[PDB]
Formats: structure tokens, sequence, C-alpha cells
RNA sequence: CCCCUGAAAAGAUAUCGGGGGUGCCCAAAGCUCGGCUCAGGCGGGUCAGAAAUCCGCCGUAGAGUGUAAGGGCAAAAGCCG
């Protein structure tokens, strides 16, 4: 049978936490503040599922285009295609490496 | 039965989650620990053998069902129940299937050939690595030569090359 | 506790002084916080800005600060509060902060609470605090006539019972039935030193 | 013999035993009208308004659904709880089995039917009712374990044992425990 | 169409492959604010009992969350108003 292909179909392994993670995360990353040229990373958080990107943009870094409301637009790539991802601080971290 | 040739071989993925397998078998193995079995007794034993398997594959229930039975049959008539302690060491968990057109057993069994090849269950088997330890003795150094014996019979009922390996406990 | 499947609460939870449902709600605000707490003798008013690695307190007093105006009531009733929200709403104007988001914790905020005597105080001073207009505390309370009323009926009733229930205000030398009166006086001390020094 | 001088006073001014509260408690079946003679009854004999006490699960055999009240049950504190837990004593006789206490001060005993409390009146109209009375003893500082703000948990020396609960019930209100 | 597995730790991935589900239901089972803590166990308590309401202690979620499966959730995403 065909793979389903819901919003969220292979998702069981990325949406799992450990013991240890259960519960509300800390709040350190809503606190960040990007601008323009800001390099960030995607790091998808299971708690807050509605608002997360798609499991497609896990672990790739993006460009912080602008703001919208709350929500960073971000630029990133999906092998050669440009993608714009809206997400909120939540689901992003700051990329340290340039 | 099919011979045991057709299910000696590791193909496959384990298939033990007996909750999502609709009719597994039970097993039929009535016990697995035989002779003297409490710990305080057998601390009078000193010796141990151990049929160790040769070959990675998976054994029948009804081969360790016969491998048991000959064994503990020549330990009791020789050794006496009092003076050994015989373990089979594995467990069936492995589920085997077979594709074979039958009736009360599904509708998709009633199409023939490789059309829903998905087998049904048809018994159950051990899935063995090389080292692997199959039955565990520990006995008296008085009755080694009765101990091979026994453990000579045990192999000669299973589908893999086995060795006997006697070390102190 | 027991086991390693076993989760131990953030440590401010589990002390029971942060609920981090309320606070993350404060933080989308991205705004300062007026933190206003109470403990049994003082009142606590500080302006925060949250960072990444802990926040950060641009002012920040308790009730101890009145001593220097010659404060003679008590440590943190609702007249104590006003005042000090007053100090902490120049102290923060002198730093630049033109508006705040109130944050009262665990306090619950019923309606003429100290912790909106506090938040008077501080929109008072220029700093802009948005609230409902049934919570703060009426300007009686605000200059303690009710405390004052209290004392006066006590001693005609009980003249001990004023004179134990109010003992440190006698030894400060200001009767609790003159407090509306010493309550203008700090206020307006409080109130020229820091428009002279905005002036300035 | 009033609630602020009914203290059991050990060698520390801040380790007394007092009684911390008095619940009164009747469980009826289903009915509001019994329930409404059984709340009746409970406003007039402790002069306290009781509250109504829902059921917390919908048990078939006996007749309830979660959410109806099913109860009621009133606290009393400081001098109601004195003045009614005198008679409630006098009803039974002043006396209590050692049994009945719990290891943690409480003490909680019956009354089957409540013409035994004096000051009332057999009545063919609230008709007969029992009772259960509880009497909490607690040492100062149980605000620890209740207040909004840094709940903690109580030293273990600072609790009422079992032993103190007794001998408050002997040697402060005069009961015969057996 | 949807979930888990197959699927080989980015992404994609088939078979008349495996285990299931969908063509609804709800004016609340939808929105928000506040309070509270669940399953279960123990001690005491009038009928009363394994199980009703009451007092206390323990209780990492062993409950609940309409509905498959997987994921999330404890001053809550559960329960009550
Ligand atoms: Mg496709
Ligand atoms: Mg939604
Ligand atoms: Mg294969
Ligand atoms: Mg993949
Ligand atoms: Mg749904
Ligand atoms: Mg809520």
């Amino acid at each position: 049978v065909k793979r389903t292909h819901g919003y969220r179909y292979k998702s069981r392994k990325l949406l799992s936490k450990a013991p240890r993670e259960r519960g509300m995360s800390g709040l350190s990353r809503l606190l960040y503040e990007y601008k323009p040229g800001d390099k960030v990373v995607i790091d998808i958080d299971p708690t807050f599922i509605s608002t997360a990107p798609h499991r497609r943009y896990q672990g790739k870094v993006g460009v912080v285009i602008g703001t919208r409301g709350r929500a960073y637009v971000i630029e990133t790539y999906i092998g050669d295609k440009k993608k714009i991802i809206i997400t909120t601080p939540e689901h992003l971290r700051p990329h340290l490496g340039g | 039965a099919r011979p045991a040739r057709c299910y000696r071989r590791i193909k496959g993925p384990p298939y033990t989650r007996e909750e999502y397998i609709h009719g597994a078998p039970m097993i039929q193995i009535p016990k697995f620990d035989m002779g003297t079995t409490s710990a305080a007794a057998r601390a009078a034993f000193t010796m141990v053998a151990k049929l160790v398997a040769e070959e990675r594959g998976q054994i029948r229930m009804q081969a360790l069902e016969a491998a048991r039975q000959i064994s503990s049959k020549y330990l009791t008539k020789y050794v006496g129940d009092a003076n050994y302690y015989l373990r089979l060491n594995v467990v069936p968990h492995h589920v085997l299937r077979e594709n074979r057109m039958l009736a009360m057993a599904g509708a998709d069994r009633l199409q023939e050939g490789m059309r829903l090849a998905f087998g049904s269950p048809a018994g159950r088997a051990a899935r063995v690595e090389p080292g692997q330890v199959i039955f565990y003795v520990e006995f008296k150094p008085e009755h080694l030569a009765h101990v091979k014996e026994a453990l000579r019979r045990a192999a000669s009922k299973l589908p893999i090359p086995t060795r006997i390996v006697v070390e102190p406990k | 506790a027991r086991g390693a499947r076993y989760k131990v609460p953030f440590r401010r939870r589990r002390e029971g002084v942060t609920n981090y449902r309320k606070r993350r709600k404060l933080l989308l605000s991205r705004k300062p916080r007026l933190v206003v707490r109470k403990t049994n003798k003082h009142l606590i008013a500080q302006i925060v800005i949250a960072r990444p690695h802990g926040d950060e307190t641009v002012v920040g007093l308790d009730t101890r600060v009145l001593s220097k105006f010659g404060w003679k009531g008590d440590e943190n009733n609702t007249s104590a509060a006003y005042l000090l929200g007053l100090i902490v709403g120049y102290k923060a104007r002198a730093k630049g902060i033109k508006e705040a988001i109130l944050d009262i914790g665990l306090h619950r905020p019923t309606p003429g609470a100290r912790v909106f005597a506090v938040m008077k105080g501080v929109i008072d001073a220029g700093v802009e605090v948005p609230h409902g207009e049934e919570v703060v505390p009426s300007e009686e309370r605000i200059r303690g006539e009710h405390v004052a009323e209290y004392a006066k009926r006590l001693k005609e009733e009980a003249p001990e019972a004023y004179k134990a229930r109010f003992s440190r205000y006698l030894q400060r030398g200001l009767p609790p039935e003159e407090l509306p009166s010493h309550f203008e006086e700090v206020k307006k001390k409080i109130v020229e030193y820091y428009e002279q020094k905005l002036a300035k | 013999m009033k609630w602020k001088e009914l203290v059991l006073v050990k060698d520390h001014p801040m380790k007394r035993v007092y009684i911390e509260k008095v619940v009164v408690n009747i469980g009826v079946g289903t009915g509001g009208e019994r329930l409404e003679k059984a709340a009746n009854l409970l406003r007039e004999l402790t002069g306290a308004e009781p509250s109504l006490r829902r059921a917390k699960r919908s048990i078939k055999d006996f007749g309830i659904r979660k959410g109806e009240p099913i109860g009621v049950a009133v606290t009393l504190r400081r001098d109601k709880a004195v003045e009614f837990l005198m008679r409630a004593l006098q009803a039974v006789g002043n006396r209590i089995k050692r049994s009945s206490f719990d290891e943690r001060g409480n003490v909680c005993f019956g009354i089957k039917e409540h013409i035994m409390l004096p000051g009332v009146k057999y009545d063919p109209a609230v008709g007969i009712w029992g009772m259960d009375v509880c009497v909490r003893l607690a040492k100062p500082g149980l605000r620890v374990q209740l207040r909004r703000r840094r709940r903690s948990k109580v030293g273990k020396g600072q609790l009422v044992t079992r032993e103190e609960a007794v001998e408050f019930f002997q040697k402060v209100l005069g009961v015969q425990v057996d």
C-alpha cells in the first residue's frame, strides 16, 4: 500500500521525547531577537507541534528575511528549491557556525 | 509439518509481537528446567557442560522438545534426578509462517499461489547465534561420561551442528 | 526521585515561585515587566527586561527605601505600596522606560490589592501600564483613610487594643489617625525630589 | 474554656497543639429534598452554612451520577468548632476509642442519630439523621503546606502525632479515650 | 484519505506487504479566565458494603484527553466553575 501523506506522516521518532525532556521546555528560545541576515537552525519543538514547520525542514539552516508579527520569515532550501518558512522562535535556534 | 530445512535459515526479521499476530501458536514445551533446580542443592554440582551452537539458524519448537526429552530421559535413568541440573536455555519466540491454501483461516488464504502470499502461523522457532548455549547442565564430575552421552543424543535431534563444552563452574 | 524515568520539575517551579505558563505569556509581549511581590513585612517592585541568559533588573527596590524620605507609616500597607511605585516609576523613567506590563506572579489580582497600588504609583510617574479601571484601590485607601478610620474606632472602643495593635506606630511618633496627613507630606517630598531631578 | 485557651502547651511555645478545625458530614444517598432536610439540620445544629457535596463518580449500584449532590458537610473553626465539639462529645458520652486516632493527628467519631446531642428535638419533619464528626489538630506552622506561594513540607517534628492527639483529648478536652 | 511498521539514524521510497482506521460526531466535545489534581493504595469515620459523602497521608501519571494509531500534556492540553 502506497505511502500516506498527512502533514506529520513519518514523525514518530522525530516527535518523541526522552523521559528527561518531558514536560514544558525552557523559555530562552523565546528571548532571542533575530534581525535580517541572521542564521537560524530549524529545531522542531514537539510540545508546540501546531506551529512547527514540516519534518523535512528539521536541521536545516535558514536566513532570517524579516518578521511577521511574532513569527520570523526564514529563507531556506529543500535540495535546490527555495522555501519560505514562517515560524515562531520556539522552533528556532541561533546558528553560531556562520 | 514441512521438513525442518524449510525454516532453518534466518531469512527475515524476527516475528514475535504476539499482539499483532493472529493465531500465534502456543508454546508446546512443558518445562525448561529439569532435575534438581533448587539453588541450595545445585551447590553440590561442580561441573558444567554446554551444548553450544556452531552456526546461526532457527531451531523449531518440536526439535527443542525432542532434544529435551531424549537428554532428560537419559539423565534421569543413568545419573538420577537428584544429581544433575539440566536447563533448556533458549525459548522459541519466533513465529513461523506458511503460504498454503486452507479453509477456516481467512478469505485471503483461498487465493492460490503467490497472490496474497503472507503466510499464516505454522509453528515456533528459536533464533540462535554461533556460540549460543542451547542446553546447560550442572553435574558431579563422576558422571562426565553420562552427561556427554546425554548431550550427544540431544544434538542428534537439532537442525544445526553443535559442540559440547565442559568446564568447571 | 525514584527511578530514571522521573522528571524533576524546573527549579523555580518546585520552589513554587514562578508560574511558567503565565511567565511565557508575559515574555511574548517583549516589553519590560513591572514585577511586584509581597512579603510579610515589605513590598518589592522591579522593572525587568528578560534576556536568554537571565532577566535584567533595570530598577529594583523594596519598601525599606521609604525611610529615605522620612516615611513613618507601616512598611507594606496600601499607602506604602503607592509611594514605592512612585519611586520606582521615576527611577525607571530616568533610565528610559516608558511602558511596562504588570507581573504579579502567584498573587491574586483582587481589586484594590496592593499590587495595583504599586501600579498606580508607577503610572503617575509617567510610565504607562495597561490595566482595567476597576482594580486600582480608591484614593481613600491609598491615602490610608482605612487605616486611620480603624484606629479611631479602636481607641474609643478598647483604648488598650489601640496601644497594642499600633505599638510600632506610637514608637515612630505618628499616630495612625494622622496617616493621611503624613502620606501627603511624604508624597510631596518624593514628587518634588524627582521632578527637580528630571528638570536638571 | 474557649478556643484560644484550649491549648496543650509543651516545653516550647511554638510547639503547642490546638483544634485546627472540626468537620461535620452527613452522607445521604440521592434525593434533594432528602438532602434539603439534612442541609437544614446542619445549619441549625452548627450555626454555619453547609456546602453541598457532589458525587465524584457515577455509581449505578447506588443510583448516583457524577455531579449531583449526595452529601452535606460543614467545616467548623475557632469557637463554633469548640462549642459544637463539646455537644458532640456529650452525645457519645466523653468516650472515644483509641483506634479512632490516626497517626497524623486526626480524630473522627460517629453519631448514629442526632437526638443524643443536647439542644435538639425529635422532629417528625426532619426525621432522624446520622453524623460524622472529624476533628483535626495542628501545631503552628501548618500554613507552610497550605499557602499559595513557596509551598513546602512541614518538618516531621512540628507535626501532630498520635500520642499527642490522645493526650490533647484526655488532658485538654477531658475525654475518656479507650 | 489517515496513523504505526516495512523504511536501510537528512529527503524520497513499492508489493493482492503487516496492524488498524475514515465518509463522522459535538452548542459543546467550540472560545477564554480562574481554581484544582488524576488512576491506584493506606489510616480514621453512622447507616456505608469492594465501591457513595467526610478528615488525613502517599501517589511521574501507572488516569483523562469524542473517535484509529502514533505523538504531546500535571499551579496542564486533564477535572470543576
Ligand atoms: Mg508516490
Ligand atoms: Mg487546531
Ligand atoms: Mg528475506
Ligand atoms: Mg528518512
Ligand atoms: Mg481528531
Ligand atoms: Mg486552563
